[PDB]
């Protein structure tokens, strides 16, 4: 039916920018909602962005500032450009999409240090 | 009702024809689901009290809330009457009772003085709050379930379940401002299981507009 | 009827072809529920004697009904000549007897006159009283039970038989529960219901017996 | 019709087409019980010459009973003719003159001479003349449509008496005549005509009894 | 169905009084009308009293300022007491009812002397 | 139309829903039966030609009769221009036949016509037109000859009488049309019952009279 | 079913008076119309006078003056009193009534010499 | 709409609840047939182009042909700017602008600048041209829905003449939204009557050939 | 609503029975089909923001977007507060004005303080700015409910060509991103999701044709 | 079924009259329309004159000025009256009628000479 | 189905308070109605309180100034504070409960001396 | 059901004129829509004229100064009169009509060199 991995995550220092990106089986404009979650290990699970069909993404507070979602309808994809990286952002990132149900990827580990 | 003539001068005019039937039409229809209310409202614009006595009179069946709607009128006249106590020639009559603003003891000319006065005691729109809290209180005793049984059937479309928790909600309370958070909060407990995940995954401070949205496909 | 204009001066206005069908299908569709009768009062605001005689006189069916109002309104028609004489004066105009007022011995130019006075002598208005008072007899006529032949079923919900009573409450008085009625009303009450009214104690709502008696 | 304005004036008025519809309709389910004739009245408040000849005319069945009506508006035109023979040398005074029979029924009138005769001072009401000569008509067609004779109505054996009652005074009515003959024959005739079951009971009533007592001491009577 | 008998009958004084008694089946609140009738020997049927639902008591023009009609809905029963009698009270008194038909006692004797 | 106003002015207002909507309505109903002309004339009361060409073209169905209005309405024109050959700053005095007929008039030439003083009553002229076209309508849709109706025997005589009047009202196109013939023809072609009793009653009865006489079967 | 007959008939001089009278079977008010005609020997049949149910008498012209038409509901008959009786008035003379259709009786005679 | 107060100022007024039923059951229960263009006339009768516009939105079926009345719309607006580019004004000292093809439209001009035009001195009928650009799109839409052709409208040979004639004129109607068609109407009759209007003659009117015809078997 | 007196002075008058009847009678029938939304202006004229809660509360069914319809409400109202703070005044000038996004949706407005904003000169038209909150939320409404997308629009094997080319530009019209710049939903998807003969007339058709040439030659393609 | 023969005809001289006459079976008031037509030797039938039930007669121009037609019920004829006659009027005549279908006499001739 | 009993009575002086408790089965906000009921010995059935679901408390004249009702949904109990405590206080006290009929706990007895 | 066949094709000089003509059974007021293409060897089918039912015909740009597309009625035949012919204009020519479907001729081979 529906498959979708997150990519992108890595090591970065303090003070720094990456651009995670969910990859979607299928075509993007068919989805009628998309977002991204966190979990730090040990700590509850953390909204971070959510984007719905014909909407305007609305972000969460800790990251308000700072961090971007965007929307490739030709590559299908969705990517989360995540800039001015705190220690504290060190967490596990999935990705959600929202068809017949809600779907979920895996994750990928990001590491500020 | 009183009404303004192209003179710019307040005048009584004889309540209409098109208006009793459309009061006493919609009662039979609607019965007394909350969209009674706002209708009374709008029909019964510059009623005097004797027009608002005439309206309620006029309609035929629900015996049983008309006479409760008698009582909680009584009682708000009752505390009318205890916060202007006073009583006692200034040439013009300024004091009005709680059966006067109910129209039992005053008549039309009196009641007409009033609210054409400068400036007005507005009896119409005095007695017209104690009768729409009335009426709010028999929506909620024939609203017919309980905000907490409403809950999504697995292939019932999220948007006929939202449609189905807030006409309920708005019977229960009378009103339609009534989105504090556990309400937020029921919504979601009680959709069926796929919807749900998908509003759990959209986070907090999600509209409404954002959740139907999400929840449109879900299969059925 | 008489309305005001925007001169500020009470003239005649024909009634109202809206006016005279809606009466006709009052009576057609509700034909003698108490409800009628405070219909009748809204549709007649401002009405002549003439114009008053016109909406009865329109009203096809139930003639047995209508011709108890006539005897109705020659009664009282009877008792306002004992009671003013005299006429049974030039700077004023007559003194209106009981058939001036019913509007058969009197011209519509003769109740505008009056009507339209200071001080007014509101002649539609007192016979409008006597119509009403034979309307609230011929509504009882039709009431179908009388208050104590008004039993909860078994099975009833109370709000339904809590309809029936005051409904009918409202027909034999033509009208204004008391300490009587408040009596009666729970002692024709279903079995189960009655212990739920009667733990409540005195001085209960009707608010409150109804719904502590959901649930029955 | 004619109507006074918020001004104050008196000023013609087209006839309105709720007026209009409301007669036809009336005509249409009713026919011509006794109910017709006070709307009639009702709906010509005001009304020129032309406008009752209007509402006439835009009757389309039942001409037999409109050509009658023809027949005693023209006797009581011509009696009008007869009591007002209103001849002279024509004054030509700046006033208008001679209301004829054919002028208030609207054959040889204008309706500005119409409006003239119905606002002068003191107003000559051609429209009310008129409404009463089309209303003795109407009358002799309701009575002469009234199906069934007070003698034969005669109340069923599972008639509610109420029922009974309603045919008896409905009938009385459509034959009209005196208040005098109504109360005779209510003596004379509704117990006589009453069924077995509630004759009994109203025998048993004794004298003097009102029509209300009659009709609740009968209340039940079976069905 | 429904079956009716006066009491209280007797022989009674020029110059008395005496209370009769109409009981009914059932409930007296059912029937739409009751009333009294009464007839000497030889002599025709003649008009007592009448009470109608709802209604006022009408009383026959001999009796009129004397005789009183009552109703008593707890004993299901309906009274007529008889004051000032007069010789030619002397009759035979019978009782009638309304429902779907009209219902008659047999009567009871009073008798004046 | 054109109507008084409160300040006494005669002022244009727009044909009204309510009226449009009951013309359309009694052609659907009533199709061209002889009633309908009477209404029409009502119906137009006050109208410009522009309102009366309105109401004619709302009318959706019966095109072979219109157009035989519009046929009719133009000998109407040919013989008004002829009759009126007339052909100034102040005032436009001239309508022509066409102008009259709102085919070659604005809207506001109509209104000053009508409302000038003298009046040129440009409305009224043209409903008159309109109604003689639509009276040879309704007696072209009539669809028995009076010579036709005869009393069956077992009709009562009020239903024979209004078979009667109704087509005799047709074929006229008028409803006064009780010449000595009629009077003649409806004891000739009544049924053999009544027609003795009729007889029998002699010359100068009423309709009353006659249908009284014939109550009895 | 309904048979009727005049009387009253004879012989009278010019210049004088009768009253002619014609009976009815059953009651007189059931006839919807009534009325008289009159034939002298070669002559065609004349009409005479017409009562109808509800109705005021008209008569002829060449009596209109004189002759009068009348109802007696009591004893069933309906009479025509003739006066100033001129000698073409001999004729002879017709009563009918209309019921389900015309009845006339034989006819009496009127002579004028 | 404008309309004249009885002060006998020109006010706008709100378009009336009754005239928007009237359009929208018009359209619901007719839908293009030709009768329903003057209603249209009549139902906007002093509209300004908002309600113009207003009353064509407020259709809720037939968008194929609203498109094709927006596409006849935009080309009429067009040979306006074409023949009224109307950039003549130096400068307008008392006067607004002159209404472009958009403004008369509805499209670029505001309720308040649409009154103003509607009710200067002298008027400038946006209203009404406007209307004249609508009422032109309509007309093609009624010829689109003409269900037959006129040259294809055929008596039947026992259909009576008048029967035949309302077809034929209902036809003719909305193709053309002359004497060839009196032809046509002659040559497309059932045998019996064209003998019949064959030996009419010339100039008879329709009544004589519909009287002449008045029976023409059924 | 607010109206024009004969005066020449706007005056406040009641909201019509035929009115609120009108706007519960469209939303009963139509639902949210697009037409709804010119309706709900047009029968708004002159509103205040109470006549105009007054309209959208008589609306019994439809619960769902009459809460969505009072959140883009409280978005706008807030954006207002925001971009339009307008907080320093003082109370005694003779010129009394605070008008706040509460104040415009009549939650924190009394009727007069509404009638005082319209009737002023300059006016501040708050029933016309609440209109355009309302309608906002209403154009949201419709998009969420429109059934179908544009390219699941397809020709019925027997579907008459105009019935389909209706059913394209009704979904068109709803969810109307881009009017205008649909371009017949870029040309290709009018004819792609056409009927097989159809698009054989219509590919015949060549380049340049308009949607009256379409339609005529797509005429009796089909039942 | 309905058969109609002209007569009348004859010679007649340059600047006279003669009066036709076509005759029908029947009643004519039957017939909802009838006219004239004629033909000269050589030359294409020619239109005389109509009339049709209900209405006036229309004359051809060439005659406009002289010929009348005439109905006569009693009769049953339809007479043309020729006036003022030319040399060219000689052809040859021919009257139709119309009911279910059109008939035609089968002429009578008209010289002029 | 549903059985309740008070508790918290005993042997208090005068001039005292006491604080009853109503224990219910299940869960208190099924019930429609609940309330106190007490009894004198010797002394006609006395009613002391009610409370409506969904409704404000009302209390007896004697005690109107006094006594308190409460409800604790989560404890699934309604108590009864009572203060100022009188001798004539003393008697037998009952809870009731309203669902598909009247229930009534069996009473806990208060003495006050 | 339908068949059309075009003609009138042939061999013509460059700088030529030439009339195809393309002939249709039945009726060709019955076509909704009718037109012609053409197709060169070796090159894509291109489009010529289109005809539609009431509407003004339209031509394609390398031609729309000179060819000319012309209906009759009467003959029930669509022309296509070809002037200035160009050399280019050497192709092989179909007509197309448009009914229930659209149907095609086999086509007229035009041939300018």
């Amino acid at each position: 039916d529906v498959q979708l991995q997150e990519s992108g995550g890595g090591l970065v220092q303090a003070g720094g920018s990456l651009r995670l990106s969910c990859a979607a089986s299928g075509s993007i404009s068919r989805f009628n909602a998309m977002g991204w979650w966190r979990q730090a290990p040990g700590k509850e699970r953390e909204f971070v962005a959510r984007i719905v069909k014909g909407g305007y993404a609305v972000l969460a507070d800790s990251v308000k500032g700072r961090f971007t979602i965007s929307i490739d309808s030709a590559e299908n994809t969705l990517a989360l450009q995540m800039n001015r990286l705190k220690p504290e952002d060190t967490a596990v990132y999935y990705c959600f999409a929202a068809l017949d149900t809600a779907y979920w990827g895996q994750g990928t580990q990001v590491t500020v240090s | 009702p009183i009404v303004q003539n192209l003179q710019g001068q307040m005048v009584h005019q004889c309540i209409s024809p098109r208006t009793l039937n459309a009061w006493v039409k919609v009662v039979e229809e609607k019965a007394f689901s909350p969209e009674v209310i706002p209708m009374f409202s709008a029909l019964s614009c510059g009623a005097t009290p004797q027009d608002l006595n005439t309206m309620l009179n006029t309609v035929g069946g629900h015996q049983a809330a008309m006479q409760m709607l008698k009582e909680t009128i009584n009682e708000e006249a009752a505390e009318w009457d205890r916060l202007h106590p006073v009583h006692a020639a200034p040439g013009q009559m300024r004091e009005p009772r709680g059966s006067d603003i109910a129209g039992t003891t005053s008549t039309l000319q009196e009641q007409i003085g009033w609210m054409t006065h400068n400036p007005p005691i507005p009896v119409g729109e005095i007695y017209k709050r104690w009768i729409i809290l009335g009426l709010n209180k028999i929506v909620r005793m024939y609203s017919p379930t309980s905000i907490l049984d409403i809950r999504q059937g697995p292939k019932e479309p999220f948007r006929d379940y939202v449609d189905r928790f807030y006409k309920t909600l708005r019977a229960e309370q009378a009103s339609q401002e009534v989105k504090n958070a556990a309400t937020e909060t029921l919504l979601v407990q009680n959709a069926n299981p796929d919807c749900k995940t998908i509003l759990k995954a959209l986070g907090p401070g999600a509209t409404l507009e954002e959740m139907m949205t999400a929840c449109q496909g879900v299969g059925p």
